[PDB]
DNA sequence: CACAGTGGTAGTAGGC
DNA sequence: CACAGTGGTAGT
DNA sequence: CAGGATAGGGCTAC
DNA sequence: CAGGATAGGGCTAC
DNA sequence: ACTACCACTGTGCGGCGGTAGCCCTATCCTG
DNA sequence: GCCTACTACCACTGTGCGCCGGTAGCCCTATCCTG
């Protein structure tokens, strides 16, 4: 609702569609920089610091025990209880997909400068695929946690991939992989209500159910206004999963989620369809096992945004959404992206 | 009727005639002589099909990994199914490529006559369907200042990336003998840098660049693992392929081989050495870096299995932070070697005119005064004007004892004259080695002496020019001095393996995009690639060399 | 010799831009494939050029041209014109190569000889006539840039060129009854008609160099103004009067050469002696007064100050003529640059309306930049117009469209501004055909008939709804478009016909040749470019290339 | 000898070969600007005020009684009796030559600035053909005074002039026009001593005589090492002139004469050969009938200069010499010329 | 040692 | 209303 | 009071 | 203390 | 075999050292 | 001895580095002296 044009002097060219913000210690951190990690930030992770509507991508050190992960575009970023983000999939700057999970915790913090521990979890079992545009989001069933991974784009299987369509993406078979990072044992779940591969679908995990809103199904090339609630059971034994396509779903893709308040998220629009982007936010109130997709007072969108063709961004983390739109003055050196921040009360 | 369509096409492309200007010439000759001497545009277009990829049948004994077997694909989209959805990563790109399979078979069937003539010339046969170990010099090159066009299309950069390949050397097996069937006499000729992908992107855009090129890289990797049964002269001849990625500027090499930028303290794309460890040793550097080694080092960086800090880790991988995308061969861009070494000698002249060997601390504006003085004197003496972006022609009219003689007219100190003249003498006894397409023949004296000439150049850089090359040696001085001999032993040449052919093909890219292409973002790349394939067609070049 | 004649092979080498090297490749290729000399070799093409280049066709000026050599064999002479490139003299960073304007005109006429006779026939006249013609010649000078200085021996020429080029617009012979157009360049702004006359490697702003190089051409022009050309064509001794009309100049260049202050001057027109203020107030009722004779009289007033007026009172007396004119330019409008400047001002207007500066006069520089970028992104989205740094004419005539205004309106959250912009552009497009037509008396007489009224509406619209940006500050080209175009049509019959669009379009060819049809040496680039650009403009070769229709 | 560089902000683009410097009571003024007078300085005349080795070309202004003369290149400039710089000839930015004499006085100095009364002194009699590179120089004889105009390249006569050689210059027939600026009458006095026409000769005006010195005769295309002394007596009626080919002259051209002290003039710069400048200055001691060209000590000529193919300049009038050389046109509008100042 | 021009002379093969 | 391409495709 | 960011400039390549 | 230079920016053309 | 059509191009402005990155060090900027 | 064709030869080109609003000028006003 509260829009303000953020300025990015240096390292703005690193912010690329597909970047992921991660809220550690309340300090917000950028990841998924353009190109590969430059020695100004060999890690690719940056202190995201907006001060007086000016953003400063302050390089962020990693740990000794850390796995220096690549800049992943459109990966699956979720969070935890010290507070460790989970980054699955994503397009490496080499436009090859990651199958690794990157558990980016914080190893320590001093003078506001953080050293992360971006360890690498490899997934035994039904490791989903190298994919992107998907949603990883964690559930807490019986206190035990589990990362629900719902599909996003991938590159065709090697047997089927061809260089004339090398970058052709297929929405992964819509499954639900249960990543138990205690063992990294992914567990696929073929849900019959999930029969249309999805991607760029905002997934809101509340306690034990993840609400898949929006998404783009290139299989149908349409953005289904679907509200798949994937409820998860992790009792003593049988890890079970049941999805239910609730009503009230919204047609969005690449939308940006933020937990403005407790169980009160805000999906500031992504795209209603390719050249019709959702210039209307969508409040999402989550009862313990109910969810209503309201429609906020659409912010005073700047013409630069309304008249844009694309827009990207991610959850600063508290109630704010960092947005970017192609500036296209000359998109050569100066400012290839006009960036904004969108607070929510 | 005396002119076959292929010959009119050769005339159209090698004379850079646009289809419109060729049509003017054709209708005029036909209205004047009455005879339809020139075959009409449609006939030339039907002839192109024979020369463009996607015409000649072929098959790879091991069918290629993730490459369509279709021998009927030509100017496909370089996007390669890259989803331009707003959800995905934008595509500020107009990319059009040949499928490296089809491109290579078109190059071969275009050199069909050349290959057969060369195997005849080598005591060999035409009943010899033996494995020709083709050698393909890959040359990717960002152009820049590519005036984008109005009209419907993605907001591309005013840049380009011309991936191309020069079939440098086709050698066949003859018992135990490896016979050089055909060897590109003009390696860096723009007539032989077969364009393979023209993408209106920016090599700095690793995401876009890689999206466009990784199909080519996959085709290349699969060809490295297979054998091409192509029907030449009516005989199914097998072609093994060896791709040497060498026509990459060091900036692009480092982009695509996972290496830090040129300013890195890790100074070479060939050795793991350091900008400092190379300002001291300067000659003795085994070529260590290799795309395989660089992938190993990238996954070592990523994983950090030894749980090292960023500095210790970086020195363990030696700058391989990014993932090597292209299997670049650890070689030198003789063109950009000349440009960088000559910009370095240019700075050297600026500094000797500044006597910074005595006055290290000098005013920025005084260094500007020195640049200006040298500019004026070179325009006067060497006749070569002050250029902002150093080029190779400058680097050849400047890397000349004539030029240092002219400079010495600007330095009072005669010992500096001796130093500069000896430096240039060594650089000019070295250059022929990494410019000659085969120094073993063109300058074997300079080659067998290259180790000593390089030791001397280095010791004179350390002694007389310590004001600039103590702890900080340029990357191309360290390539010229330390790696050239090993590359000659390995490659047999360097200039043969430069981006000079691709870069000169940038000239044709512009000439076509301006004159021999539909001026529309939908087709500029398609047409330029078509016509720059044709221009590079040894078939048409032969037809244009019939007078000889 | 069943192949082609050398002149036709030359027309092919030329209109198809084939270099002598590529043409030789083709010639030897056909001669080695077919065996027969379909194309003539290069020596034959050069012997043919000798015919189409000045310095071949004999001619006489019944009053011999003052200060012009009577020699009819001079072709590409040095443009320096004996300018002492000595160390004691003013330096000469100029590679200038020119045709002698009289020799050049002779070659241009004998080149269109066939076309002149064609018209004399089609005009119900006798193609054996020798009556006194009247060749109207649009002399068109223009400066060019990015002319990359070459290495090699030669002056340190600037990376700037100047292309003086005369376009033989129309020839009218008086058949007693009236001057009937035995010829009219159908495509006057064409690159095939603006025949080069002087290629300088100079800057049009370097008045010293420019004048050193052009005062020869200007002398020849002032001489041919006062002499018939009894050159023989069609086997008959035709005689031509020359009416040179220096209208193919950029306004900047006109002000340089007609002794006027830069475009930003308070004195705004090269046609009327009015001020930017009086031009933002009246905007229409301004009569052409600025003439080369008047500009010279006013410079002599300035220099002399016979009334001993201060610099302000004086500058007003002379109405901006501080400098001495050395080119008799006719007071007109570079339709090319009028369109470019008017489209630049409409681009600014769009920026401003996007900023609603009619409400917010004050405005941030970065916010004006933001409006510019918004407009850029939109025109790229809707009108598919990439954002160009330096406004061109194509971007303009794609921007001077009701469609571009429809797009811009999407960015103007004000329907009254939508209507203001749409009416402004409606008027500008009901006027642009007039000063942009090669012949509005027939191309757009519906508009010309109503031009004065449409421009009154445009002016009062700038004063009503674009009150901003146009109170005491109207662009020079707006003033010209609104106030003079009707008078320029009553005087010359057209404006687009009389634009530098031909010269400029020929700058493209200058580059094309300098890169692909010239010896790459400062000593020989201008000579060769001039030769080949002349050939390109030769209606003989263009005919032989139009033979598919002929 | 005190060669110190000069920095110039805007208006550097106005200083060009051919500019003249007029020293009105220590205030030095630049006159011959590149291109015509822009509305920044519609007069074309400037204050040539140097300060901390930085020159500020401060737009001067003329008076109402003035005549806004053109920017004349290589004109004949000479002080005068008050102190009205005569300016004859010169190539206007239109390349045209100005037969007009322009007498630049200084009419107002209330302001810190000045205000010149550039009058047009129309000439009568054997007026000098429009020329440049010549030397007007006022000799004061028997009290009465006359300007001695000699030499200078000029465009071929309107009859012999042609457009193939429109700008081809010929050194004006060697004559010494005597000009009474009190009446504006030139008096051509063809002298057998002056066989070859000169131009870009320095010329030292002393009472009743003028030492023509070190020109360039385009006819021979050689710089004669001549030292002609043109003594000018003024008996009422027609004055009596007579030259004298003295020896010891220096073969120079385009050199800058600068009165360091009285009766002594340094001759700095110029050219000995088209490809070889005059790097060696030259003091010139003078008596009423004596002259001795003593080769000065070579200044600390910077390689910026020593290696410049050309150079130019003018006498600031206080024993000082402003000296320009072609700068590096590494770009088009980088810097017109590198400038320097010599004190002597 | 890049290379294919850039085109106008000049010189050199041929014809006659 | 610059105009001559720019080349393939579709349509005569 | 020194540690860390940091802006700038020199340096490498394009 | 107001007059003059003057630097800067807006404006005109290229 | 022609020719139209499409949906645009370059010529129309100019300058100037630039990026990107890297790496080291002179500021600066704390607490 | 003519002409016609062919080719060397000159000394250089561009393609190799981007980036951006720029210059020149005008002129009108906010800075800034200027004691
Ligand atoms: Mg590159
Ligand atoms: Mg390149
Ligand atoms: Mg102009
Ligand atoms: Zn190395
Ligand atoms: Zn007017």
């Amino acid at each position: 609702m509260a829009l303000q044009m953020v300025t990015v002097g240096h390292n703005i060219a690193l912010i690329q569609p597909g970047f992921s913000l991660m809220n550690f210690d309340g300090q917000v951190f950028f990841f998924g920089q353009k190109g590969w990690p430059k020695r100004s930030c060999p890690t690719g992770v940056f202190h995201f610091d907006i001060k007086q509507n000016h953003l400063k991508l302050k390089p962020a050190i990693f740990s000794k025990d850390s796995c220096y992960l690549p800049p992943l575009r459109y990966p699956a970023t979720c969070s935890y209880k010290k507070h460790q983000y989970i980054i699955h999939g994503g397009k490496t700057p080499n436009n090859e997909l990651s199958d690794k999970i990157y558990i980016m915790s914080v190893a320590c913090k001093n003078n506001k400068k953080v050293t992360f521990r971006c360890t690498e979890k490899d997934l035994v079992g039904d490791v989903p695929e190298p994919r992107y545009g998907h949603s990883i989001d964690v559930v807490y069933s019986r206190g035990k946690s589990m990362g629900v991974l719902f599909g996003g784009r991938s590159y065709m299987p090697s047997t089927q991939r061809t260089t004339e369509k090398w970058n052709s993406v297929a929405d992964c078979l819509p499954h639900v992989f249960l990543i138990d990072f205690e063992f990294g044992c992914a567990t696929s779940y073929i849900l019959p209500e999930l029969q249309d591969g999805l991607s760029f679908h905002v997934s809101i995990a509340r306690n034990d159910t993840v609400y898949i809103l929006g998404g783009h199904s290139l299989a149908s090339n349409i953005r289904p206004a679907n509200l798949y609630r994937i409820r998860v059971d992790l009792p003593l034994g049988t890890p079970a999963v049941n999805c239910t396509v609730l009503p009230g779903g919204i047609s969005v893709s690449s939308a940006i989620l933020t937990q403005t308040n407790n169980d009160e998220f805000v999906i500031v629009g992504g795209y209603q369809l390719e050249n019709q982007k959702r210039m209307v936010c969508s409040l999402v109130s989550l009862g313990d096992n109910t969810i209503e997709i309201s429609e906020m007072e659409t912010p005073d969108w700047t013409s630069d945004i309304k008249h844009s063709k694309i827009w990207f961004g991610s959850n600063m983390g508290n109630g704010t959404i960092f947005l970017g739109i192609p500036g296209d003055n000359k998109q050569a050196m100066s400012e290839a992206f006009y960036f904004y921040t969108l607070r929510c009360s | 009727s005396g002119l076959q369509p292929a010959v009119c096409l050769a005339i159209r492309v090698n004379t850079f005639l646009s289809c419109s200007q060729y049509h003017k010439m054709y209708r005029t000759v036909k209205a004047i002589t009455g005879r339809q001497i020139f075959q009409p545009l449609h006939a030339l277009r039907n002839a192109e099909k024979v020369l463009l990829p996607g015409y000649h049948p072929f098959e790879w004994q091991p069918p290629l990994k993730n490459v369509s077997s279709r021998t009927d694909v030509g100017i496909i989209d370089g996007l390669s199914g890259l989803a331009s959805s707003v959800d995905e990563y934008p595509v500020d790109t107009i990319a059009k490529r040949f499928r490296y399979d089809s491109a290579l078979v078109s190059a071969l069937m275009d050199m069909e006559e050349d290959i057969l003539e060369g195997m005849r010339s080598q005591d060999l046969d035409d009943y010899l369907n033996g494995p020709f170990t083709v050698v393909v010099k890959e040359s990717c090159d960002g152009m820049g200042d590519v005036s984008e066009k109005h009209g419907s299309g993605p907001a591309v950069p005013e840049k380009a990336v011309r991936f191309s390949f020069t079939v440098m050397r086709i050698t066949i097996e003859h018992g135990s003998q490896n016979v050089k069937v055909f060897e590109e006499p003009k390696p860096n000729s723009v007539l032989c840098c077969k364009p393979l992908c023209l993408m209106l992107a920016d090599e700095s855009d690793h995401e876009t660049l890689t999206a466009i090129l990784s199909p080519l890289i996959a085709e290349r990797e699969a060809m490295k693992s297979s054998e091409l049964t192509l029907e030449m002269g009516g005989i199914p001849r097998t072609f093994k392929f060896i791709f040497r990625g060498t026509g990459y500027d060091e900036k692009l090499v480092r982009e695509v081989e996972g290496l830090e930028a040129s300013g890195s303290v890790y100074i070479c794309t060939l050795c793991d050495t350091t900008r400092l460890e190379a300002s001291q040793n300067l000659v003795f550097h085994s070529i260590t870096r290799s795309h395989a080694e660089n992938l190993q080092r990238y996954e070592v960086w990523r994983s950090n299995p030894y749980h090292e800090s960023v500095e210790e880790l970086r020195d363990r991988v030696k700058g391989v932070s990014a993932k090597p995308f292209i299997e670049t061969v650890p070689s030198i861009d003789a063109l950009h070697c000349d440009i960088g070494n000559a910009a370095e000698f240019y700075k050297i002249f600026q500094l000797e005119i500044g006597e910074v060997y005595k006055h290290p601390n000098a005013s920025k504006e005084e260094r500007k005064r020195w640049q200006a003085t040298l500019d004026k004197h070179l325009r006067k003496r060497m006749n070569l004007k002050p250029i902002m972006m150093m080029n190779g022609n400058f680097a050849r009219k400047l890397m000349t004892q004539e030029t240092v003689d002219a400079v010495c007219e600007l330095i009072p100190s005669e010992e500096r004259h001796e130093a500069l003249r000896e430096l240039m003498d060594l650089y000019l006894k070295m250059k022929p080695v990494w410019r000659s397409s085969c120094p073993a023949k063109e300058c074997p004296e300079s080659l067998c002496q290259y180790s000593f000439n390089s030791q001397r150049f280095a010791e004179l850089l350390s002694t007389k020019f310590k004001y600039r090359y103590e702890g900080k040696i340029t990357n191309y001085f360290h390539k010229t001095l330390a790696h050239v001999p090993e590359i000659i032993e390995r490659d047999g040449s360097i200039g043969a393996w430069a981006s000079e052919g691709n870069e000169s093909g940038n000239k044709l890219f512009r000439r076509f995009r301006k004159m021999n292409a539909r001026q529309s973002k939908c087709y500029e790349m398609e047409d330029v690639l078509k016509h720059h394939w044709l221009y590079t067609s040894k078939y048409l070049q032969k037809f244009m060399n019939a007078h000889n």
